[PDB]
């Protein structure tokens, strides 16, 4: 049984895009 | 035949999680009946291959994952097919590493 | 009833998403005058679009920061009242 | 996550939302009750809520209620076929597991009556587990939208078989345990004496 | 100063989830002149104490409906503005 | 070759489940 | 050895990611040197088997991934071993397969 160095499957699950940000927002007001 | 290894395992998948509705008590026996169709499938082929074929059951939660298998063997007579599923929310992806005797 | 004109000024979402917002708010202000229903309905227009999870918060006076994942705060403002969608999910 | 589990979980939702229909009426009627009280200016005590305050943390026990059973309808189905498959092939097996035991129980020689006894019982749990099994995923179908036989089908008579073997077996475990300790007392008793 | 407390309307939560909700809204109330500063110093604290990030509701008028998690969940009055902070994740 | 008694060993992470506990209840606008 | 191939496992695992937390750049590349520094283990273990070594790096978001290896291999000469290493929020699922020939 002869063995050596080969290539290997390179699967990989790419992550998720999103941004997280606390932004001041507020309603318009009207009298 | 590493088309038709992939092509078993696609149709192993789909019998077993497919897309449908998976539950706690029903995710490991769709995992373990995946498997038990892969190891059936190497078997009935007739191929004088050892294959390990590493089932691999999950749901989708945006979280990585990279399931690589590396074999010590030579390219003559050892080989490894990949097919590659998807589910609504889940997922069903099969690697078999067929090494000869 | 009330003929939500949605002046999205600053939608911080897609255009699916706004969309969705809009539809909802005018169903609902169509249907009713009720504030806390209207928002509910944008919630549940936001939760079919963007997934889970998904709220929105519609007030007179009222000051809530968006914090929320980026393309998922649909803001319509029907008039005024902004009914801010920020789906924290 | 069992099939039973579920038939069980599904049956106590719709007795809890059985129950909850009156009781939100009366959360409705004590949020209207708190609001004529507010309207009379008798808001409840700042330590509590207003009577529309009871109504409000009668809302939010309404929503926990709703969301249990939005999440039991949702296992219920998964419970009902569960059950079902289970139910199916426990009558069937609980019929041969009976049937093999009533024909071919623990009968060896010394201290037979409990290996005897022991066969029988097991019988007898296999037919009536398959009997309650199939009965459980004719329910769970019944209350979770599923598709079960569980009626008195082929595989509830194999199951009362099998009932009625253990049964028998039972009573053969008793009747030999009930020799066997005169024989042990003959045996064991001195030999001079 | 305006006392940002609760009734007993709705409590189905974590005592130090709602203390510190409570705590950082007052706060950043008296602090922020502006009712948008207020919110964004509020919902900074928030983010910075129970990571980041979410939006609550700190306003006059307020209501919606939302598949409520536990021990982040709450619906009630913190003094002039309604308390209505729900953590979905 | 005759294939041993061999398996499959099944350890799967725990998933995330949906507690829909709300705590509805009347929030009024200011009047 | 099973027990010693997972003990060398779990030393390769605690000495490359050990519980530290993947990237989305580096998650397949974790798993990568995780399968190759179990691959030198059973490499330098002497053991005749062709190596066969998986490793996959998973994240702790949700993500159920059912992990298992079904292998048509001898049980009382060869074996196909899989486990999950606990981490902070990598939860490495890897299995290994260890065939005499």
């Amino acid at each position: 049984i002869k063995l050596g160095m080969a290539k290997i499957t390179q699967v990989d699950f790419p992550p998720r895009e999103i941004v997280t940000y606390t932004k001041e927002t507020q309603t318009p007001v009207m009298a | 035949v590493v088309d038709e290894v992939s092509n078993i395992v696609k149709e192993a998948i789909e019998s077993a999680i497919g897309g449908n509705a998976y539950q706690h008590s029903k995710v490991n026996q769709w995992t373990t009946n995946v498997v038990e169709q892969t190891l059936s499938q190497l078997t009935k082929l007739g191929k004088p291959f050892k294959y390990i074929v590493t089932c691999v059951i999950m749901q989708k939660n945006g979280a990585g994952l990279h399931t690589a298998s590396s074999c010590f063997w030579d390219s003559s007579t050892d080989g490894s097919c990949t097919v590659r599923w998807e589910n609504k929310t889940m997922y069903c992806i099969v690697s078999a590493f067929g090494l000869s005797i | 009833m009330c003929d939500r004109k949605a002046v999205i000024k600053n939608a911080d979402m897609s255009e699916e998403m706004q969309q969705d917002s809009v539809e909802c708010a005018t169903q609902a202000l169509e249907k009713y005058n009720i504030e806390k229903d209207i928002a509910a309905h944008i919630k549940k227009e936001f939760d079919k679009k963007y997934n889970p999870t998904w709220h929105c918060i519609v007030g007179r006076n009222f000051g809530s920061y968006v914090t929320h994942e980026t393309k998922h705060f649909i803001y319509f403002y029907l008039g005024q009242v902004a009914i801010l969608l920020f789906k924290s999910g | 996550a069992s099939t039973s589990d579920a038939v069980t979980f599904i049956t106590y939702v719709q007795s809890l939302k059985r129950k909850i229909k009156q009781f939100e009426k009366q959360v409705e009627l004590y949020r209207n009750g708190q609001r004529l009280l507010e309207k009379q200016r008798f808001q409840f005590p700042p330590s509590w809520l207003y009577i529309d305050n009871i109504e409000g943390e009668w809302g939010a026990f309404n929503d926990i209620m709703r969301r249990k059973d939005s999440a039991i309808q949702q296992q219920v189905a998964n419970l009902q076929m569960k059950i079902v498959q289970e139910d199916r092939a426990v009558e069937s097996r609980t019929t041969d597991l009976l049937t093999d035991w009533e024909k071919t129980k623990p009968v060896t020689g010394n201290l037979r009556p409990e290996e005897a006894l022991q066969a029988l019982t097991i019988y007898e749990g296999k037919f009536g587990r398959l009997k309650d099994d199939r009965e459980k995923c004719a329910k769970a179908k019944e209350a979770l939208e599923l598709t079960d036989t569980g009626l008195l089908s082929g595989s509830e008579e194999r199951v009362q078989v099998a009932l009625e073997e253990l049964q028998d077996l039972k009573g053969v475990w008793s009747e030999l345990s009930k020799v066997w300790e005169q024989i042990d007392q003959m045996k064991e008793q001195p030999w001079v004496s």
